[PDB]
RNA sequence: UAAGGUGAUAUGAACCGUUAUAACCGGCGAUUUCCGAAUGGGGAAACCCAGUGUGUUUCGACACACUAUCAUUAACUGAAUCCAUAGGUUAAUGAGGCGAACCGGGGGAACUGAAACAUCUAAGUACCCCGAGGAAAAGAAAUCAACCGAGAUUCCCCCAGUAGCGGCGAGCGAACGGGGAGCAGCCCAGAGCCUGAAUCAGUGUGUGUGUUAGUGGAAGCGUCUGGAAAGGCGCGCGAUACAGGGUGACAGCCCCGUACACAAAAAUGCACAUGCUGUGAGCUCGAUGAGUAGGGCGGGACACGUGGUAUCCUGUCUGAAUA
RNA sequence: ACCGGGAGAUAGCU
RNA sequence: CGAAGGUGUGCUGUGAGGCAUGCUGGAGGUAUCAGAAGUGCGAAUGCUGACAUAAGUAACGAUAAAGCGGGUGAAAAGCCCGCUCGCCGGAAGACCAAGGGUUCCUGUCCAACGUUAAUCGGGGCAGGGUGAGUCGACCCCUAAGGCGAGGCCGAAAGGCGUAGUCGAUGGGAAACAGGUUAAUAUUCCUGUACUUGGUGUUACUGCGAAGGGGGGACGGAGAAGGCUAUGUUGGCCGGGCGACGGUUGUCCCGGUUUAAGCGUGUAGGCUGGUUUUCCAGGCAAAUCCGGAAAAUCAAGGCUGAGGCGUGAUGACGAGGCACUACGGUGCUGAAGCAACAAAUGCCCUGCUUCCAGGAAAAGCCUCUAAGCAUCAGGUAACAUCAAAUCGUACCCCAAACCGACACAGGUGGUCAGGUAGAGAAUACCAAGGCGCUUGAGAGAACUCGGGUGAAGGAAUGUCUCCACCCGAGACUCAGUGAAAU
């Protein structure tokens, strides 16, 4: 079964920013970010499955890619999904 | 390292894809973002094992 | 932005041939934007 | 970390930076 | 081939390997996200919504394959009336589109020339649609020729601005014949005799050849100018290699190259031999193409525009002979 | 009306 | 030990040209003889790049306009804060639609630009920010409309068109109060709950449609009232006590909030119901709808204002106070109530009439056809799970959107107050938004002279090392620095 292999896939990397750890101080949540796709229910049982922990609720939002102009050629950089993961009263990272 | 493997049967090189996706690629993939990974190679080469056996699987398996 | 994908979308070109025409004639002369489209 | 980014040589009138 | 590399802008950090599984090229394979004929349905392109059959960590929900049309074939169903038909369901074969030009078929103008303009020219050109092809079409006389003579078609040069057509104006313009590239003949409309009998289509093996990676491959030093010399001077050498590029100034003898000699584990197109499946030699006779020719009506191509107008076709009405 | 082709239409005229 | 090209000179020939040379140039050029030109430019309102003349002329970027004190900076009228002064205040205020794409905010420097300068900027560079069961999109159904399997027609092409299949600019399931970042908030939290479903337990039933009906269901206008948002009168609390007369007094200021849901469901109108029987039709079946008869009572349900409490000993809250790393956090919590008026907001798709008679389907609802009729199937209560995906920043009547310039013009709807005033008319004001651009030669980098300038005098400042001021050389106000020509 590709599942496990496609939990540990979506998870690509964690965002590092101050409204990340005031909300990991304060609300209990973790800020990541994930696959284009990262379907609630596969990101939830990814973290499960890594960390070992226990949610409540996922949501996940898309930020748009910002167009930067590197000498005279213009980009737009590609866009990434983020997911907030909320931790019970028990957590561990 | 490519014929090592290659007489292995399906059950065990599934059994060793799955922990090269698990081990060395997750924890991999979580130093380098948070910024504590010191060599980057590591990367490439495990991403590289992993086609070779994903190749193997499907060079075997079927056909 | 609607009415002018449904007035001058791929799709609409294709459901007259005179529209595939159009496209392939764009795709000979090789320009980068096809059609209008987000 | 990729702090470098090899930043390429400006025009004449160019940003002072 | 291999001791340099992780393609470039574009350096850097971290690494592989140096006698071979470093890196690069090539042949054979696998994966090949979504839109794109798109083909499970829809739609605003990279988006949304489903059914069926295969197996499963909390029923949770997942992974794989299928789910458009036409034509034909096979099978099962199947009314208006018994039978039947149409229609319906499943499986197999081929296509649905793109691609610069070339071929044929069906259409098809206007500007312009005639100093105008309606016949004509422009022109069966531009353009539109359909077909497969690598070439296409056409091709073995119901031909010319003249009563002397040739036996397929296509293309080139004369014939030839000739004869001819043409408000006999502008303009269009062959044919017979001669010389060249190339020459291949047959099949069905039907019976009997001997019956794989040559020629071909579809597939394996062997021989020669070429590509997809490539290998070897000769020969100059000192002095002067001079940033540095391939430049000047002196004396030597290779050459089946001074055709070209790079090298601080113009290089045969500095390097890559060139003449020349080789190289292929694997797939290849070409020319043959050897194996298998399929249609298929010659002998005797007959048959030898019917709604066709032709004719009346109005037109198109043959230079021939209806003029005395030969030939074919065209929509319509007629319409025999067949040796 | 616009765009491409006939078409570098023709022009006894500047 | 110097080709072509460029810049000057001297000769030479009737001429188009040729020769030699200093200078910058830096590696190609080429004697004589023969051959072809994309073979020689001064004009065709010729085409492309550059630059003078007018043109350093035209306005200064919307008549609300800014003045000052301080913080920064090298420099500040426009940068930051504060105090004053003027404006819109039914827009220049607050939201979303569309339209854009990060213009949102933190730090950073003015490379370039901003009708001057700008240290600031929507500038330029890095980093964050958009969290969707309850928002919208999305999806169920739909007409306007299309498309079109078969097929009909039609030289090809293509057009028509059934089954259907697409869609809204419409109808369908549901959220609010408060708190909360420099940037998000109804999706971040604190609670209340409300909806969508399937599966598992409980009880059994009568369940069961490309069928029946209602419903959806739709026009203008008129009295409107029972109310509410909203405001004002009182009202308690907190303060307070008055630099130019009085102002412990009916003196002055600030607050005195209502959620979503739970019921309660009232004024309202609507038409009568309760029952007995039979029965046409809606095709069909129905017991459902309805039609007619009869006895009875007048009740019948409809949603519905508001209302009360529950929600809710709700959060919030007069505030002052402890720090105030001086931006804010924290202490918390007093009153948090009555009357009037009143909405163009509800009841209200109401009611009433007026007239030509004012979409469509699906959802929602009972009987039910066949079929299933121990069951399956559904509701009722409980259980769990999940509610796919997408946008969520920012301007949005505007500097970011459509307008040829930060173009003067516009840009759909939406909330859109108080006073005088009947008047979303005006005039002025609360909150909110603002002040929407001016004035520069700086004497700057540097140059020189001086009135002069701390001291020694040879190092009167000419120097150890001095600076203010003045005279001059130094873009000038800076900008549309076009225009025909």
């Amino acid at each position: 079964m590709i599942r496990e292999e496609r939990l540990l896939k979506v998870l690509r990397a964690p965002h590092v920013s101050e409204k990340a750890s005031t909300a990991m101080e304060k609300s209990n949540t973790i800020v990541l970010k994930v696959a284009k796709d990262a379907t609630k229910a596969e990101i939830k049982a990814a973290v499960q499955k890594l960390f070992e922990v226990e949610v409540e609720v996922v949501n996940t939002l898309v930020v748009k890619g910002k167009v930067k102009r590197h000498g005279q050629r213009i980009g737009r950089r590609s866009d990434w999904k983020k997911a907030y993961v909320t931790l019970k009263e028990g957590q561990n990272l | 390292m490519k014929a090592k493997e290659l007489r292995e049967k399906s059950v065990e090189e599934l059994n060793t894809e799955l922990l090269n996706l698990l081990r060395e690629q997750f924890n991999l993939r979580m130093q380098a973002a948070s910024g504590q990974l010191q060599q980057s190679h590591l990367l490439k080469q495990v991403r590289r094992d992993v086609a070779r056996v994903k190749t193997l699987l499907n060079e075997k398996a079927g056909a | 932005v609607l009415k002018r994908n449904r007035s001058h979308g791929f799709r609409a070109r294709m459901a007259t041939k005179n529209g595939r025409q159009v496209l392939a004639r764009r795709r000979a002369k090789g320009r980068a934007r096809l059609t209008v489209s987000k | 970390n990729n702090r470098p980014v090899y930043i390429p040589r400006p025009r004449p009138p160019h940003p002072r930076l």
